[PDB]
C-alpha cells in the first residue's frame, strides 16, 4: 500500500529505554505472540545496527484466556511528530447513559509503516538470567499503542464509520489510541445489541467489552463530621481541616470555633458550642456543599491525578491542573494494595478520557520497585499513563474522605 | 559466507583524516610482512589514492614474547561511528544455571577476522604503511573484515556468531551453548564419549565459516574461573578469598577487605563487616593506619573461620520450588538464603539498605522482600516462596494502617527468633483523663504544669522533637500530646523503632515505656 511518511519532532532521536525484567511466564507468552506476528510479516528481526529500544509486556485479556502484547510506547509517543480535522473530543460522551469501550487494535496491522520510521519501534524479548542475547524486532505495520497509528488510520476509519454514524446518529463514537468509545442513551439491552451490530459492521471490513455509565459519576465533596457532642479534640481536628479548606474556599471562618479552644483544656473535655460557633459551622458546611466556583479545564495544560490510601480498601483521588483547583474528586473502594491501586489508576484514566479526552499524569503512593514488579499482573488497559512516585503527607489523607 | 551488517557514521560526519606517525625502517619492515600475509588472506586490500581517510597504525611485540604485532588506533573512527545495540551488557549469575554432566570451553581464534565488514564502510578503515625511501611507496589499505579495536566489532561479531550457531542448536536441543565474548561454554548431559564427539561436530560446523577452535588436548578443563566465580559442571562458588594476618591495617587495607568480604556474602552466610566498617570513621588518608578494636578483630576472626570452610552453591533445578528465607541479624541487618532443598543454598545475601532516616523492622523486612523478589525474577524468572519471622497479624496491623500501598507475596511464618514485632502503638483516639501536654522547646498541661527548656545549636525541626521528648519524659504512662509540628507528627506516626537521629531514638525509648499515647496536631498561630 502507500506509506504515509512519519517523523520524530525536529532534532530528536529514537528511544533507548531499558526493558524491566520479566517472569518466565510472560516471556514465553511474548515469544509465542511474536513468533506468529513474524510469520505474518507484521514484525521483523533486526541486527546490532539498530540501537533503539522500547519496553514490552504481556497482559491478560479480560474474561479471555489469551494474552495481549503491551508495548510501552510512552517515550516514542512523546517524540513522534504532532499530527497535522474531525476528532476533537465530543463533550456529549460524559452525559451518555451507556458507553462501551472496544479494542480496535488489530485494524492497525493491515496498514504498513513508513520504512524509515520502523527502526524506532525496536523492542526486545529478554531471556532469563541473560543466558541468551534477547530477541530483537521492529514493526513493519502500525503498532498498537503508538500515537501515530490512530492518526495515520484516521481516514480509513472515518470511511468505514460514516454509515453507522448516519444510520444511527443517536450514538456517539470516539476513538482514543486503540479504543473506540461508543456512547448511547438507549436501554442497556438496546445498547448491547446495537453494539454487537457495529461489531459485525466492522467485521464486514475486517475489524474485530468494558461498559461504563458516565451519567452516574459524581464529585466527592469535602466533609465535616456531624456529631451529637463535640470534645476539645473534635474541634481541633475541625479547625485544622477548615483552615486547609479555607485556602480553596475563602468564605470559611473559624473565629468562633477557635474561641472555644482557648485555655489548655483536657483533650476529652466536651464543649457545648455557643450560638455563634454553631452558625459559623453551618455556613462552612453550606459553603462546602459544592465544587468551588470558577475552575475550568485548560486543554493546553496537563491533567494531574493524585491518589491516597485511606484504609479498609478505600482510596481517594483528585484530578487538577492547578493545585487546590480540582476538576474532579472521587473515591474508589475494592485483594491486596497493588491490585487495588492498578484498578484505581485504570478507572481514573478511563474517566479522564471520557470527560476531557486525555490521560492524567499520576502521583502514586507506592515505591517504584514494587510497582514496576506487579502492575502488569493486574493491568488491562491498552494504554499506559505517565506516572511518578510520591510520599503522601499524613495530613492530606485526613483532609479527604 | 556470513551476511554483512550495514554500518554508518554519526550524522553530519566524515571519516577520520589523521596522520600516520613516523615509524622506523624496522617497524615498517614488520608491518609490511603482516599486511602482506593479510592481503593474501583477503582480510585487507590495497586501495587507490582515491581514498582521503587515514587511521594511524603501529607495531608492538607479544607481552613476554619475541614477535611483531599490528595495532591500529581507532579512537577517531570510533568517535564518529554510529552506536550499536549493546553487546551482552548483563551476565548470568551461577545460581541460575542448571547442572550439566560435562562443560567445555571453546576458545574462538581470529574471531573478528573471519567476519566481513560493510562494503560501503570499508573506506573509513583506511590506514597507511610508510615507505623507507623518500619518493617511493607508502602502501595504502582498508579492512574487509572486522578490525580489532573498532567500535562495532564486539556487537557485529556476537550477532553473527548467534546466526552461525542457530542451525546447530535446532538439530542439537540436547546441547547448551553460552557465548561470552571470545569463549563458548558448551554443556551437556551426554555420556562423556558422546559429549566429546558433539564438541567435535561443533568444531566442524564452526570451521565451515572459518572459525578455528582448540582440539581436545588443548581445551581448558573445569573448574572455570569466570567473573570472580569458580564454576564446576555440578556446583559453583566465588574464587577463594584469603584474609591477611597483618598486625598493621591501613584505611585502604580495610576498604579492600570490606569489598572482598562483601563479594563473599553471596554464598558465604554469616559474614559481618559492621565493625570493620566502623574503623573508617573520620579517617584522613588512604594510608593512615587504624588499630583494630576488640570488636573489629572478633568479627575479623569470625569471618576468617567462616571462610576457612569452603562452601559451594548448588545449581537451579527448574522442576522444583524456590524458597527464600530471612533472618534479622542485628539492628537494621537482615540475611537471607534461597534454596530448593534445605540447607542446599543456591545463593545467600544480606540486606541493610536503610531507605530513609527512620524505620521499623516491618517496613525494612518488606523492602528486603522486594529486593529478593526482583533479584529472583532476574535470576530464575519467578518469585520464591518466602519464610519470614513475622506473623500475619503483626504484618497486617502495620500494612493496613500505613499510608503507602504495599505488598508481600506468598509467605509462611517461621518461628526463628528474633521475631519481628511492632514495639509500640499510638492511640487512635484521645485518652480520657490522661494529662494533656501542649507543646510548642517547652510545654503546658491542663493541670497547670510547665517547663520552658533551653537548647543550644538546635535546628528549627529538632527543637520541635525536643519539646515532645520533654512531654514524654515528665508525663505518666498515659498521655495526650498536642503539637503544631507536622514534621514531628510525620516521624512518629510512621512509628519508627530505629533512627539515625539520637533524639529520635530517645523519643522511641519513651514510646515503648508508655501504656497509651495519643498524638494530635493543631495549626500554627
Ligand atoms: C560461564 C557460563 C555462563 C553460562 N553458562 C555456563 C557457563 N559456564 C560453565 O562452566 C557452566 C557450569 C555449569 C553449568 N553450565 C555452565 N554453562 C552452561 C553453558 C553450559
Ligand atoms: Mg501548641
Amino acid at each position: 500500500i502507500e506509506t504515509v511518511p512519519v517523523k520524530l519532532k525536529p532534532g530528536m532521536d529514537g528511544p533507548k529505554v531499558k526493558q524491566w525484567p520479566l517472569t518466565e511466564e510472560k516471556i514465553k507468552a511474548l515469544v509465542e505472540i511474536c513468533t506468529e506476528m513474524e510469520k505474518e510479516g507484521k514484525i521483523s528481526k533486526i541486527g546490532p545496527e539498530n540501537p533503539y529500544n522500547t519496553p514490552v509486556f504481556a497482559i491478560k485479556k479480560k474474561d479471555s484466556t489469551k494474552w495481549r502484547k503491551l508495548v510501552d510506547f510512552r517515550e516514542l509517543n512523546k517524540r513522534t511528530q504532532d499530527f497535522w480535522l474531525g476528532i476533537p473530543h465530543p463533550a456529549g460522551l460524559k452525559k451518555k447513559k451507556s458507553v462501551t469501550v472496544l479494542d480496535v487494535g488489530d485494524a492497525y496491522f493491515s496498514v504498513p509503516l513508513d520504512e524509515d520510521f520502523r527502526k524506532y519501534t525496536a523492542f526486545t524479548i529478554p531471556s532469563i538470567n541473560n543466558e541468551t542475547p534477547g530477541i530483537r524486532y521492529q514493526y513493519n505495520v502500525l503498532p498498537q499503542g503508538w500515537k501515530g497509528s490512530p492518526a495515520i488510520f484516521q481516514s480509513s476509519m472515518t470511511k468505514i464509520l460514516e454509515p453507522f454514524r448516519k444510520q444511527n446518529p443517536d450514538i456517539v463514537i470516539y476513538q482514543y489510541m486503540d479504543d473506540l468509545y461508543v456512547g448511547s442513551d438507549l436501554e442497556i439491552g438496546q445498547h448491547r445489541t446495537k453494539i454487537e451490530e457495529l461489531r459485525q459492521h466492522l467485521l464486514r471490513w475486517g475489524l474485530t467489552g468494558y461498559e461504563l455509565h458516565p451519567d452516574k459519576w459524581t464529585v466527592q465533596p469535602i466533609v465535616l463530621p456531624e456529631k451529637d457532642s463535640w470534645t476539645v479534640n473534635d474541634i481541633q481536628k475541625l479547625v485544622g481541616k477548615l483552615n486547609w479548606a479555607s485556602q480553596i474556599y475563602p468564605g470559611i471562618k473559624v473565629r468562633q470555633l477557635c474561641k472555644l479552644l482557648r485555655g489548655t483544656k483536657a483533650l476529652t473535655e466536651v464543649i457545648p458550642l455557643t450560638e455563634e460557633a454553631e452558625l459559623e459551622l453551618a455556613e462552612n458546611r453550606e459553603i462546602l456543599k459544592e465544587p468551588v466556583h470558577g475552575v475550568y479545564y485548560d486543554p493546553s495544560k496537563d491533567l494531574i491525578a493524585e491518589i491516597q490510601k485511606q484504609g479498609q480498601g478505600q482510596w481517594t483521588y483528585q484530578i487538577y491542573q492547578e493545585p487546590f483547583k480540582n476538576l474532579k474528586t472521587g473515591k474508589y473502594a475494592r485483594t491486596n494494595d497493588v491490585k487495588q491501586l492498578t484498578e484505581a489508576v485504570q478507572k481514573i484514566t478511563t474517566e479522564s478520557i471520557v470527560i476531557w479526552g486525555k490521560t492524567p499524569k499520576f502521583k502514586l503512593p507506592i515505591q517504584k520497585e514494587t510497582w514496576e514488579t506487579w502492575w502488569t499482573e493486574y493491568w488491562q488497559a491498552t494504554w499506559i499513563p505517565e506516572w511518578e512516585f510520591v510520599n503522601t503527607p499524613p495530613l492530606v489523607k485526613l483532609w479527604y474522605q | 559466507p556470513i551476511e554483512t551488517v550495514p554500518v554508518k557514521l554519526k550524522p553530519g560526519m566524515d571519516g577520520p583524516k589523521v596522520k600516520q606517525w613516523p615509524l622506523t625502517e624496522e617497524k615498517i619492515k614488520a608491518l609490511v610482512e603482516i599486511c602482506t600475509e593479510m592481503e593474501k588472506e583477503g582480510k585487507i586490500s590495497k586501495i587507490g589514492p582515491e581514498n582521503p581517510y587515514n587511521t594511524p597504525v603501529f607495531a608492538i611485540k607479544k607481552k613476554d614474547s619475541t614477535k611483531w604485532r599490528k595495532l591500529v588506533d581507532f579512537r577517531e573512527l570510533n568517535k564518529r561511528t554510529q552506536d550499536f545495540w549493546e553487546v551482552q551488557l548483563g551476565i548470568p549469575h551461577p545460581a541460575g544455571l542448571k547442572k550439566k554432566k560435562s562443560v567445555t570451553v571453546l576458545d574462538v581464534g581470529d574471531a573478528y577476522f573471519s567476519v566481513p565488514l560493510d562494503e560501503d564502510f570499508r573506506k573509513y578503515t583506511a590506514f597507511t604503511i610508510p615507505s623507507i625511501n623518500n619518493e617511493t611507496p607508502g602502501i595504502r589499505y582498508q579492512y574487509n573484515v572486522l578490525p580489532q579495536g573498532w567500535k562495532g566489532s564486539p556487537a557485529i561479531f556476537q550477532s553473527s556468531m548467534t546466526k552461525i550457531l542457530e542451525p546447530f542448536r535446532k538439530q542439537n536441543p540436547d546441547i547448551v551453548i553460552y557465548q561470552y565474548m571470545d569463549d563458548l561454554y558448551v554443556g551437556s548431559d551426554l555420556e562423556i564419549g558422546q559429549h566429546r564427539t558433539k564438541i567435535e561436530e561443533l568444531r566442524q560446523h564452526l570451521l565451515r565459516w572459518g572459525l578455528t577452535t582448540p582440539d581436545k588436548k588443548h581445551q581448558k578443563e573445569p573448574p572455570f574461573l569466570w567473573m570472580g566465580y569458580e564454576l564446576h559442571p555440578d556446583k559453583w562458588t566465588v574464587q577463594p578469598i584469603v584474609l591477611p594476618e597483618k598486625d598493621s591495617w591501613t584505611v585502604n587495607d580495610i576498604q579492600k577487605l570490606v569489598g572482598k568480604l562483601n563479594w563473599a556474602s553471596q554464598i558465604y552466610p554469616g559474614i559481618k563487616v559492621r565493625q570493620l566498617c566502623k574503623l573508617l570513621r573520620g579517617t584522613k588518608a588512604l594510608t593512615e593506619v587504624i588499630p583494630l578494636t576488640e570488636e573489629a578483630e572478633l568479627e575479623l576472626a569470625e569471618n576468617r573461620e567462616i571462610l576457612k570452610e569452603p562452601v559451594h552453591g548448588v545449581y537451579y533445578d527448574p522442576s522444583k520450588d524456590l524458597i527464600a528465607e530471612i533472618q534479622k541479624q542485628g539492628q537494621g541487618q537482615w540475611t537471607y538464603q534461597i534454596y530448593q532443598e534445605p540447607f542446599k543454598n543456591l545463593k545467600t545475601g544480606k540486606y541493610a539498605r536503610m531507605r530513609g532516616a527512620h524505620t521499623n523492622d516491618v517496613k525494612q523486612l518488606t523492602e528486603a522482600v522486594q529486593k529478593i523478589t526482583t533479584e529472583s525474577i532476574v535470576i530464575w524468572g519467578k518469585t520464591p516462596k518466602f519464610k519470614l519471622p513475622i506473623q500475619k497479624e503483626t504484618w497486617e496491623t502495620w500494612w493496613t494502617e500505613y499510608w503507602q500501598a504495599t505488598w508481600i507475596p506468598e509467605w509462611e511464618f517461621v518461628n526463628t527468633p528474633p521475631l519481628v514485632k511492632l514495639w509500640y502503638q499510638l492511640e487512635k483516639e484521645p485518652i480520657v483523663g490522661a494529662e494533656t501536654f501542649y507543646v510548642d522547646a517547652g510545654y503546658v498541661t491542663n493541670r497547670g504544669r510547665q517547663k520552658v527548656v533551653t537548647l543550644t545549636d538546635t535546628t528549627n525541626q529538632k527543637t520541635e522533637l525536643q519539646a515532645i521528648y520533654l512531654a514524654l519524659q515528665d508525663s505518666g504512662l498515659e498521655v495526650n500530646i498536642v503539637t503544631d509540628s507536622q514534621y514531628a507528627l510525620g516521624i512518629i506516626q510512621a512509628q519508627p523503632d530505629q533512627s539515625e537521629s539520637e533524639l529520635v531514638n530517645q523519643i522511641i525509648e519513651q514510646l515503648i515505656k508508655k501504656e497509651k499515647v495519643y498524638l494530635a496536631w493543631v495549626p500554627a498561630h
